[PDB]
C-alpha cells in the first residue's frame, strides 16, 4: 500500500528492512476470516520482510502457517471434489477506510510436487473479490479457491478391495456342498461378521456427518450379497 | 453442631505421676483442638492449640497431640499448680467445648 | 492533509490524561454494556469432554465521556493496539475451559470510537465451553448448551449488560452448519448472579441441539437390528446341526456384546443406561434367548421338539417388533 | 499487653433485659472477631455468638439466636452484648474473647457474672 | 473530573511504593485469609491420577501502604492494580498444569478497602496430582488434596489461614460438578507446617472426598463377565457327543473372557 | 513500617546501575554456582516417545558481591519479579524437549538475597526430557533416564558447577512412586563437556529405574501361558 | 516380525489344509476364511502405519 | 559475533514410500534469510562445507 507519511527522497531507491520495523509504522488488520487457527513464524527470529520506497509504496509481506475451514461436503466419498476457500479482509476497517485488490500476478502456487496433499491433487486456483455486508459495517472480502480432487486408489485397497475379496467368500459357500451345514454357516456367518468390522472401520475414516455417502452405499450392497449369500443356504438346507 | 467429650469426668492421680486428659469428637476437626485450663474463678488459660503446639509461656510439661476425633493432653508430672478444670475446644466449625474434666490428689 | 493532523491531535487530546483503572463514570451510576454476537462456527459438540468450541465475533459497546469528541464528523476506527490503552469491560465466561482470540496477521480485535463517546469494541474468539449433557435419551437426545457471559470484578453497581437489540444482538446462528446435531433454537436470557464477593450481570446465550439420529441410525442401530435379525436363521437350522446353530448363535450372541462395548467406548464414562444402551441390552436378550433356544431344543430331545423351532419362528419376530414400536415411541415420541 | 475487662457483676430480675461490655485494650480492636462464651455454674463452656467489629457482621449461636444481640462501637474499643426476656437458667457468668486465628482464643474476659432472681 | 478525585488517589497509593516487599516486611508476618469457592468440580482422570477443578480463589490480606480516605469506602479496580501492588505467591503443591484464565479480560479483582485491607480473588482452573490406591477399584473411594500455600516465604514471613470457619471457607457451587463417574461425598480442610531445603511453610490443605460410581463398569465388565460365564455353562446341558459345538462353546467364551481381561485393565493406570 | 523505608532503600541501592549483562566477577575467576533438586513428582514415563516428565524445585545458589548489604541482619525474601532484574546462570538441560516454570497463581520462582551477597534462586520446573530406553529385556528391564544440567553460554573460564551438599543435593527420590517403575539408585555426576565453542560445566542427575513386572503377568503372560 | 512375519505365518498355516484329509470340509473351510479374514486385517493394519 | 542458539527445528522431509519400508530419504534442511537478498546477506559454511 502507500503511505504519504513514510515518503522520502534520497539516492537510496528502497529501504530493505527486516522485522524490528513492523511494529513501528501502521499495518493493516488483515485477518482470516475461516480461520481456525493460524499462526505465523518466529524461529530463528519473525518471519517478516518490509520494504519502503521513496514516493510511500510499503511492501509487508510474512510466512503464515493457517488451518482454514474448509467445509467438505461427502455425499459422494471417496470421489468428492472440493474447492476450499481462504477468505480474509480487514477485522475493523470498513468499505470506506480499506479497500483490497488482487495484483496481476494473482497467486504464485508453488512446485505442487513437494506439497502433503496426498488424498487430492490440486486442480487449479481461482480468486474473487466481494463486499460483504455485516453489523459492524460493509467490508470488502477477498477470497482464493483451491479445487482439489479426491484420489482414490488408498481406499480401493483399504476399502473396496477388501470388501469385494470379502464378498467372493461368500459366493465359494454355493460351490462348497449343501451337506457340510457347519461349513456354510461357518463361511456364512464369519463372512458377513468380518462385513460388519468392514463397515464400522471404513466408516471411522468418516466424520459423524448424517446423511448415506458413496462409500456407505457400497458396503451397504457388499453386505447384502453376504446376508443374502447366507440366507440362501438358510432356504437351501 | 460437633460436640466435644472428655472421658475422664475427673481424674484423682496423685501429684508428680503422669495423667492423661483424652478429648472426643463426634465428626472430624482436623488439628483445631485447643485446650484450655480454669482454675476456680478465674477465666480460661490457653494451654495447647494446633492440637500439638504449645501456647507461649506455657510450661514444656504440657504436650497435647492426637489425630482427628481423638485427642488427649498429657502431663508428665502434675504440680501443685496444676490442679484445675481443664477444657477442649474445637474451632474447625463453630466453636463448640467439652464438658470440663478437673484434677485432684 | 489537515484531517490527518486534525484527527491525531484529538486522538492524542483523548489519550492523555486517560485512566485505565478506573471505569466510565467510576464512583457514579453503572456504566451500561451493550454485546451483540454473531456466531462463526460451532466446531464441534464433544460428549466425551462435555463441551462444544464456538466461533464468534464478540462485540461489545458502552458508553465514555471521556472519550467523547465532536471536531471532526466521522467515527474513528482505530488500531487494536489502542485496546490496550483504553478501559474495556472485563467480560469472561464462566464456562469456557480453553479459549483464545485469533492473532494473524494481526490481534483480531477492533476499536472504534464515536463522536458521542460510544465505544465500539469486537473480538474473534474462539471458546471451548462446558456443556454437562444429560446422555439419558442419547442418541434421541436433546442438549441445551449455555455460554455464560459476566464481569468478574464489577458489581450490578459498576456495571450493567444489556443484549444490543433485544433478540437481534446474535446472529449467524441460522447458517451454521453443525454435522452432529441441528440447532433448534436459541434464546438470549440476563440475569443478576449473586456471590460472596457481590452481585452481577449475567448474560447467557443458550443453544438447544437436537441430535441427528441418521448418524447412528446407519451406525449403531442397522448393525444391531441385522445381528438380531439374522439370529433367527437359527430357528429354521435343522434341530440336529448343534456345531452350526450353537456357532450361529454364539457368533450372534458375542457380536452384540462387543458392538455394545466398541459403542460405549467412544462416550464418555458415564454411569446409566442410555436409550442406545437400553437398545443394545434389549436385542442381547434376543439373541441370548434364541441361543438359549436351541439348547432347550437339544436338552428336550437327546436329555414336539419341531414345534418349539415353529412358534419360536413366529413369536421372535413379533415380539421382537413389539420391542421397536414400544421403545421407538416412548423415545422419538 | 492485651486485656479485655468487662462490665462486672450483675443482679435483674426475671423478664427484664441487660447489657454486658467488653473492652479492648492493647491491640487493633478491628483486626480480629470477638467471641462471647456462657458457662453455668459447673457447665461446659458455650458459645453465643461473635461479631466482626470492622463491619458488625453478626452470627448467633441457634440456641441464642434472638436470646442475645450483638453490637460494638469502633470509637470506643467495646464489644457489648444484650440480653432479653432473662429466665433463671440465664444466670451464668459470661466471657468475652478474641479470636487470634481459627486455631485457638488468644485472651478472654475477666468473667461478668450474672444472677437472675 | 469527576473521576480526577480518584485519580490523584490511586497515584498517592503508588508513590513511593515498592512491590517488591510484603507488608510488614521485618516487622511482623503477613497474615493471608484465603478461602475458595468451586464453581465446577472437574473431571477426575485416574489415568493420569489427577483430577481438574474450576475455583475463584479469594485471599486477603492487610497492607497498611494502602490506606486512603475519600468520598468511597472501597475502590472496586481491575487486574491492572494487581500487578502494581506487592500480591502473595501462593502456589499448589500438588498442582499439575493449572491455567489462570485472561479472556477476555485477567479473570481477577482487586479491591482495596479504606483501612488497608484487600481483597484480591482469581479465577483459575487446577489440574492436581491426587494420588490413588486401586486396591479396591472399582468400588473405591478417595480423598483428593488441594495444598496450597506461599512459594517463597517461610511461616515467618507469611502465614495462611481461612477466612470463615475451617469448614465454611471451601464452598462448592450447587450446580457445578463435572464429574461422570464419581460422587463429591464432601471436603475437609485442615492446616501444617512442611519442611523443605529453603525451611517451613505453611501449608493450607483441603481433602475433597471423592467415590466412584460403579454403574459405567457393571455394564462394561462385570455384566459381560457373568453373562461369558453362563454362556460357557450352556455347554453342560448340551449332548456329550456334540463334540464341535461344546468345542467352540469352550474356546469362544475362554477368548472372549481373555479380551475382556486386556480390555478391562486399559482405563486405569 | 520505618524498617520497610530501610529496606527499601537497601534493595533500590543494589539494583541502582546493576548491570544485568554482566556475571558475578566479570573479568575474572568463575563463578561456582550450587544446584539442589527436590524431586516432587516423575510421571509420564514414557517409550514410545522416549521420555520421562520431571517436576522439580530446581534451586541455585551463588555468591554476587553487587548484592551484597550489611544493614538489614535478616535475609530478604523478594518478589518473584525481582529476578528479572537481577543476574541468574542461563542453565539449560540438554537432554530437555519441553519444559515451563508453574505460572499460577504467580511465576513459581524464588529469589532470596543473603547479606553476604549469596543469591538463593528457585524455580518450580516441569520438563519433559529426553530418556533413550533399551527395550531389548522389556519389561524386565532396567532403564536409566538422566536429566543434563548445563550452561550454554558461559565455558568453565566463566562458570563452576556443583551439587550443594554434594550426596545430599537431591531430595524426594525414595518418595517418589511411580505405577511401573521402582526407583532402585540415583546418582549424581559432574562432568566437563567439550564443545566446538569451548568447554563447559555439567551436573548429570542420573535415575536408575526398574521396571514392575506385576502388572505385565496379568496383561501379557497369563493370557498367553493359558492360551 | 510385525507384518513380514505374520504374512509368511498364515500363508504357511493355510497351506496346512493341503495335508488335512478332504473328506473334514468344515476342518479345512475354516482354514480358509480365518487366513483371508485374518489378511485382510494384516492388510488394513499395514497401512495405518504411513500416510 | 559468534551468534549460537539451541532450536528443536520440525523440518519437512518429502518422502517416496515406493520401496517401503526398503526404502532410503535424503531429508532436507534449508536455510536463509527471509528479508535480504543475495546482494545484501550471504551465507557461508564456517568450515569446510563437508565438515
Ligand atoms: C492472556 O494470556 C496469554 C498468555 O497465556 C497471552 O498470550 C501471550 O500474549 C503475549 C502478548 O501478546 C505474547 O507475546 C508476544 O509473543 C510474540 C511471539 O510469540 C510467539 O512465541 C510464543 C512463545 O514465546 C508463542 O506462544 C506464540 O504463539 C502463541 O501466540 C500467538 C499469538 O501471538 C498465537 O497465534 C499462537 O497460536 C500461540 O497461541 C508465538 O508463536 C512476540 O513477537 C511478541 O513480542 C513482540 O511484540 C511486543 C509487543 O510490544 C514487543 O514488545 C516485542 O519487542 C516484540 O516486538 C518485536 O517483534 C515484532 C514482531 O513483528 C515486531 O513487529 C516489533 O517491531 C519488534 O521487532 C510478544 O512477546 C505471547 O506469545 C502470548 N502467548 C503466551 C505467553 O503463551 C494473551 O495475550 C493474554 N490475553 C488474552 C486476551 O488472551
Ligand atoms: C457513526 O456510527 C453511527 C452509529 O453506528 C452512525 O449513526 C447511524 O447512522 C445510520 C445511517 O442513517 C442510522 O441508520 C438508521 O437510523 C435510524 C434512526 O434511529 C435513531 O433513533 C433511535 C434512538 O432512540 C435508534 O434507532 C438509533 O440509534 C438512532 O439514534 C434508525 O431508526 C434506523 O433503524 C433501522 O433502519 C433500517 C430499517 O429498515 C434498518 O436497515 C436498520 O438496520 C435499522 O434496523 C437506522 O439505524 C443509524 O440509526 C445511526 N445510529 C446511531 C446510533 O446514530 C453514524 O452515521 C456513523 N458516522 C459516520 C459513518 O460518519
Ligand atoms: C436452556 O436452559 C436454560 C436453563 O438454565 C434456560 O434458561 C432459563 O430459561 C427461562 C425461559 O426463558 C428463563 O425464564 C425467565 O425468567 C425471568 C425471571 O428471572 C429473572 O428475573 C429478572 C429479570 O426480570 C432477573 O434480574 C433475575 O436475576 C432473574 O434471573 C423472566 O423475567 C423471563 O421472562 C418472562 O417472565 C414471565 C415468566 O416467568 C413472563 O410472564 C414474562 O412475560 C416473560 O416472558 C423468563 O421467564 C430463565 O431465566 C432462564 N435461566 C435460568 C433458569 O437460569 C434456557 O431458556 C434454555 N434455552 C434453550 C434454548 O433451551
Ligand atoms: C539467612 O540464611 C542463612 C543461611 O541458611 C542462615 O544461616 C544458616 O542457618 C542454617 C539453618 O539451616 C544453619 O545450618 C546449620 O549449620 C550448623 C553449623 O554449620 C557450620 O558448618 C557448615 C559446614 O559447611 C557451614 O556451611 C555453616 O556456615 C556453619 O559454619 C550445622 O551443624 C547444622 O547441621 C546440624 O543440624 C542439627 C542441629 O545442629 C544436628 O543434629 C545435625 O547433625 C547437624 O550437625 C545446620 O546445617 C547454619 O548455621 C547457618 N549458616 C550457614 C548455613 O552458613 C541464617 O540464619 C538466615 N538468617 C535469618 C534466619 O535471619
Ligand atoms: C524466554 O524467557 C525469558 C526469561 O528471561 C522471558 O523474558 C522475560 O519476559 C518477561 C515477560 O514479558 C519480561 O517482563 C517484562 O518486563 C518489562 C520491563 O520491566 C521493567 O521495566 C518496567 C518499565 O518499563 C518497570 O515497570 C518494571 O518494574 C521493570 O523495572 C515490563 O515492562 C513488561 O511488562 C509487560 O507485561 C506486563 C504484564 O502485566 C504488561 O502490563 C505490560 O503492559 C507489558 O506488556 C514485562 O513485565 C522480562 O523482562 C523478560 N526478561 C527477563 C530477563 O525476565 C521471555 O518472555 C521468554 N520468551 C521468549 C520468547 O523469549
Ligand atoms: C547411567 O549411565 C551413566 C553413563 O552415561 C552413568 O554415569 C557414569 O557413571 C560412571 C560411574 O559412576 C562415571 O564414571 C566415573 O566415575 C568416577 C567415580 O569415581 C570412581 O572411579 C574413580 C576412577 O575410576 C575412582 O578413583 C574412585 O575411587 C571411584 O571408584 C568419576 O570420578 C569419574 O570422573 C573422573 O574420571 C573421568 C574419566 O577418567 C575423567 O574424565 C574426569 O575428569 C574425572 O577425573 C567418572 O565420572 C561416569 O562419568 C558417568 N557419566 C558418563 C559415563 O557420562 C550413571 O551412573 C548411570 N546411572 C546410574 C544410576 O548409575
Ligand atoms: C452383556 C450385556 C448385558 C445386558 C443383558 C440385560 C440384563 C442385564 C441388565 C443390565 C442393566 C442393569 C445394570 C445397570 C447398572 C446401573 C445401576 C447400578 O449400577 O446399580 C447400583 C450399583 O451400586 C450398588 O448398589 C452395588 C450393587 C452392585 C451390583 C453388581 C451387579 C449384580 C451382581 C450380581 C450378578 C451376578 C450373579 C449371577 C450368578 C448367576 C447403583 O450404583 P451407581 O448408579 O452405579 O452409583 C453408585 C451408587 N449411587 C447411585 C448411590 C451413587
Ligand atoms: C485475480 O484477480 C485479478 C483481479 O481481478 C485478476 O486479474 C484481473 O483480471 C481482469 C480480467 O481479465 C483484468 O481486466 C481485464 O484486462 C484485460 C487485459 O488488459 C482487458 O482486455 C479486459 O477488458 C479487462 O479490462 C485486470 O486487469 C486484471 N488485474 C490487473 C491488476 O490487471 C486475475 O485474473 C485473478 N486471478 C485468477 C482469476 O486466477
Ligand atoms: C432344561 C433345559 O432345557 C436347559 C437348556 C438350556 C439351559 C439353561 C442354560 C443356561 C444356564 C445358566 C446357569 O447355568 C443357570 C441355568 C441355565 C439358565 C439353564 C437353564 C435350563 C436350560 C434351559
Ligand atoms: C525530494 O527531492 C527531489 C529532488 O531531490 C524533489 O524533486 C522533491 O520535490 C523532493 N520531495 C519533497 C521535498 O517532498
Ligand atoms: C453396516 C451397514 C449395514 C447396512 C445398512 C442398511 C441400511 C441401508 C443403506 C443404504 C441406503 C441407500
Ligand atoms: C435399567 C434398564 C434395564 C434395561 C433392560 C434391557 C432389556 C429389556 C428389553 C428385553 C426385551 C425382551
Ligand atoms: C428358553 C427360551 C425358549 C423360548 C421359547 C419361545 C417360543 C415359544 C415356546 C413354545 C413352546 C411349545
Ligand atoms: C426415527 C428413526 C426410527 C427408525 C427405526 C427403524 C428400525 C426398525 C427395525 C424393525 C425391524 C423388525
Ligand atoms: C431408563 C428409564 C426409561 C425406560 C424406558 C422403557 C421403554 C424402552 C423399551 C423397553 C422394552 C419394554
Ligand atoms: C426370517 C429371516 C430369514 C430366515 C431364513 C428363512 C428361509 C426360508
Ligand atoms: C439424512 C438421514 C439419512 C439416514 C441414513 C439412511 C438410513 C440407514
Ligand atoms: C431421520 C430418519 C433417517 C432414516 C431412517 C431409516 C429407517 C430404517
Ligand atoms: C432391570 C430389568 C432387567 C430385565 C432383563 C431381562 C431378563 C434378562
Ligand atoms: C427355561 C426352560 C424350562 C422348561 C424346560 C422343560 C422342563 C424340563
Ligand atoms: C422376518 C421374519 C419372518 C417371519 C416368518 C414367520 C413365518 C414362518
Ligand atoms: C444391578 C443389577 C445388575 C444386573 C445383574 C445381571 C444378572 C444376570
Ligand atoms: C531374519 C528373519 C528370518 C526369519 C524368517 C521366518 C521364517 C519362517
Amino acid at each position: 500500500w502507500y503511505d504519504r507519511r513514510l515518503k522520502f527522497n534520497s539516492t537510496i531507491k528502497v529501504l530493505r528492512l527486516n522485522s524490528n520495523m513492523v511494529g513501528k509504522i501502521w499495518i493493516p488488520d488483515t485477518f482470516f476470516r475461516n480461520s481456525k487457527k493460524a499462526d505465523a513464524h518466529w524461529i530463528t527470529t519473525p518471519n517478516r520482510m518490509l520494504r519502503i520506497w521513496n514516493d510511500g509504496r510499503v511492501l509487508y509481506t510474512l510466512r503464515l502457517t493457517i488451518d482454514a475451514e474448509c467445509q467438505l461436503q461427502l455425499h459422494n466419498f471417496p470421489m468428492d471434489e472440493h474447492s476450499c476457500p481462504l477468505e480474509f479482509s480487514s477485522y475493523g476497517y470498513p468499505r470506506e477506510e480499506i479497500v483490497y485488490q488482487w495484483k496481476r500476478s494473482s497467486v504464485e502456487v508453488g512446485d505442487t510436487r513437494s506439497w502433503r496433499l496426498y488424498q487430492f491433487s490440486f486442480v487449479g486456483l481461482r480468486n474473487t473479490t466481494e463486499v460483504v455486508k455485516t453489523t459492524s459495517g460493509d467490508y470488502v472480502v477477498m477470497s482464493v479457491y483451491f479445487d482439489l480432487s479426491r484420489r482414490m486408489g488408498y481406499f480401493t485397497i483399504q476399502t473396496y478391495i477388501p470388501c469385494t475379496l470379502i464378498v467372493v467368500l461368500s459366493w465359494v459357500s454355493f460351490w462348497i456342498n449343501k451337506d457340510a451345514v457347519p461349513a456354510r454357516t461357518s463361511l456364512g456367518i464369519t463372512t458377513v461378521l468380518t462385513m460388519t468390522t468392514l463397515s464400522t472401520i471404513a466408516r471411522k475414516s468418516l466424520p459423524k456427518v448424517s446423511y448415506v455417502t458413496a462409500m456407505d452405499l457400497f458396503v451397504s450392497v457388499c453386505f447384502i450379497f453376504v446376508f443374502s449369500a447366507l440366507v440362501e443356504y438358510g432356504t437351501l438346507h | 453442631y460437633i460436640v466435644m467429650t472428655q472421658s475422664p469426668k475427673s481424674m484423682s492421680m496423685s501429684l508428680g505421676e503422669r495423667v492423661t486428659l483424652s478429648c472426643r469428637a463426634s465428626e472430624y476437626v482436623g488439628s483445631y483442638v485447643s485446650w484450655y485450663q480454669q482454675k476456680p474463678e478465674q477465666s480460661p488459660k490457653l494451654l495447647i492449640y494446633g492440637a500439638s503446639n504449645r501456647y507461649t509461656g506455657v510450661p514444656d510439661r504440657f504436650a497435647g497431640s492426637g489425630s482427628a476425633t481423638d485427642f488427649t493432653l498429657t502431663i508428665t508430672s502434675v504440680q501443685a499448680e496444676d490442679l484445675a478444670d481443664y477444657h477442649c475446644g474445637q474451632t474447625y466449625n463453630y466453636p463448640t467445648f467439652g464438658g470440663g474434666t478437673k484434677l485432684e490428689i | 492533509p489537515s484531517n490527518m493532523s486534525l484527527v491525531k491531535e484529538t486522538v492524542d487530546r483523548l489519550l492523555k490524561g486517560y485512566d485505565i483503572r478506573l471505569r466510565p463514570d467510576f464512583g457514579g451510576p453503572p456504566v451500561a454494556v451493550g454485546m451483540n454476537i454473531d456466531i462463526a462456527s460451532i466446531d464441534m459438540v464433544s460428549e466425551v469432554n462435555m463441551d462444544y468450541t464456538l466461533t464468534m465475533y464478540f462485540q461489545q459497546a458502552w458508553r465514555d465521556k471521556r472519550l467523547s469528541y465532536n471536531v471532526i464528523p466521522l467515527n474513528l476506527t482505530l488500531d487494536n493496539r489502542v485496546a490496550d490503552q483504553l478501559w474495556v469491560p472485563d467480560t469472561y465466561f464462566l464456562n469456557d475451559k480453553k479459549s483464545f482470540v485469533h492473532g494473524v496477521t494481526v490481534k483480531n480485535r477492533m476499536i472504534r470510537l464515536h463522536p458521542d463517546g460510544t465505544v465500539l469494541y469486537g473480538l474473534r474468539i474462539t471458546t471451548t465451553a462446558a456443556c454437562m449433557m444429560d446422555l439419558r435419551r442419547y442418541p434421541l437426545d436433546e442438549q441445551n448448551c449455555t455460554l455464560e457471559i459476566e464481569s468478574y470484578g464489577y458489581t450490578t453497581d459498576d456495571i450493567e449488560f444489556y443484549w444490543r437489540g433485544d433478540d437481534n444482538a446474535v446472529t449467524g446462528v441460522t447458517k451454521i452448519e453443525l454435522p452432529q446435531f441441528s440447532i433448534v433454537d436459541y434464546k438470549l436470557i440476563t440475569k443478576k448472579v449473586v456471590f460472596s464477593t457481590g452481585s452481577y450481570p449475567r448474560l447467557s446465550l443458550s443453544f438447544k441441539l437436537k441430535r441427528n439420529i441418521g448418524y447412528f441410525i446407519l451406525q449403531t442401530y442397522m448393525p444391531s437390528i441385522l445381528i438380531t435379525i439374522l439370529s433367527w436363521v437359527s430357528f429354521w437350522i435343522n434341530y440336529d446341526a448343534s456345531a452350526a446353530r450353537v456357532a450361529l448363535g454364539i457368533t450372534t450372541v458375542l457380536t452384540m456384546t462387543t458392538i455394545n462395548t466398541h459403542l460405549r467406548e467412544t462416550l464418555p464414562k458415564i454411569p446409566y443406561v442410555k436409550a442406545i444402551d437400553m437398545y443394545l441390552m434389549g436385542c442381547f436378550v434376543f439373541v441370548f434367548m434364541a441361543l438359549l433356544e436351541y439348547a432347550l431344543v437339544n436338552y428336550i430331545f437327546f436329555g414336539d421338539v419341531n414345534a418349539i423351532d415353529r412358534w419360536s419362528r413366529i413369536f421372535f419376530p413379533v415380539v421382537f417388533s413389539f420391542f421397536n414400536i414400544v421403545y421407538w415411541l416412548y423415545y422419538v415420541n | 499487653e492485651i486485656q479485655l475487662q468487662q462490665s462486672g457483676p450483675e443482679l435483674v430480675k426475671p423478664g427484664t433485659s441487660v447489657k454486658v461490655s467488653c473492652k479492648a485494650s492493647g491491640y487493633s480492636f478491628t483486626d480480629y472477631n470477638m467471641y462471647w462464651v456462657k458457662q453455668s455454674h459447673g457447665k461446659s463452656l458455650e458459645w453465643i455468638g461473635y461479631i466482626d467489629p470492622y463491619n458488625a457482621d453478626t452470627t448467633y449461636n441457634r440456641e441464642f439466636k434472638g436470646k442475645a444481640t450483638l453490637t460494638v462501637d469502633k470509637s470506643s474499643s467495646t464489644a457489648f452484648m444484650h440480653l432479653n426476656s432473662l429466665t433463671s437458667e440465664d444466670s451464668a457468668v459470661y466471657y468475652c474473647a478474641r479470636k487470634r486465628n481459627n486455631f485457638y482464643f488468644d485472651y478472654w474476659g475477666q468473667g461478668t457474672p450474672l444472677t437472675v432472681s | 473530573d469527576n473521576t480526577t478525585v480518584f485519580t490523584r488517589i490511586l497515584d498517592r497509593l503508588l508513590d513511593g511504593y515498592d512491590n517488591r516487599l510484603r507488608p510488614g516486611l521485618g516487622e511482623r508476618v503477613t497474615e493471608v485469609k484465603t478461602d475458595i469457592f468451586v464453581t465446577s468440580f472437574g473431571p477426575v482422570s485416574d489415568h493420569d491420577m489427577e483430577y481438574t477443578i474450576d475455583v475463584f480463589f479469594r485471599q486477603s490480606w492487610k497492607d497498611e501502604r494502602l490506606k486512603f480516605k475519600g468520598p468511597m469506602t472501597v475502590l472496586r479496580l481491575n487486574n491492572l492494580m494487581a500487578s502494581k501492588i506487592w500480591t502473595p505467591d501462593t502456589f499448589f503443591h500438588n498442582g499439575k498444569k493449572s491455567v489462570a484464565h485472561n479472556m477476555t479480560m485477567p479473570n481477577k479483582l482487586l479491591r482495596i478497602t479504606e483501612d488497608g485491607t484487600l481483597l484480591y480473588t482469581m479465577r483459575l482452573t487446577v489440574r492436581a496430582e491426587c494420588p490413588m490406591h486401586l486396591e479396591d477399584f472399582p468400588m473405591d473411594a478417595h480423598a483428593c488434596p488441594l495444598k496450597f500455600g506461599s512459594y517463597a516465604y517461610t511461616r515467618a514471613e507469611v502465614v495462611y489461614e481461612w477466612t470463615r470457619e475451617p469448614a465454611r471457607s471451601v464452598v462448592v457451587a450447587e450446580d457445578g460438578s463435572r464429574l461422570n463417574q464419581y460422587d463429591l461425598l464432601g471436603q475437609t480442610v485442615d492446616s501444617g507446617i512442611v519442611q523443605s531445603s529453603t525451611g517451613e511453610y505453611v501449608v493450607m490443605t483441603t481433602h475433597f472426598h471423592l467415590k466412584r460410581k460403579i454403574g459405567y463398569f457393571v455394564i462394561q465388565t462385570y455384566l459381560p463377565c457373568i453373562m461369558t460365564v453362563i454362556l460357557s455353562q450352556v455347554s453342560f446341558w448340551l449332548n456329550r457327543e456334540s463334540v464341535p459345538a461344546r468345542t467352540v462353546f469352550g474356546v469362544t467364551t475362554v477368548l472372549t473372557m481373555t479380551t475382556l481381561s486386556i480390555s478391562a485393565r486399559n482405563s486405569l493406570p
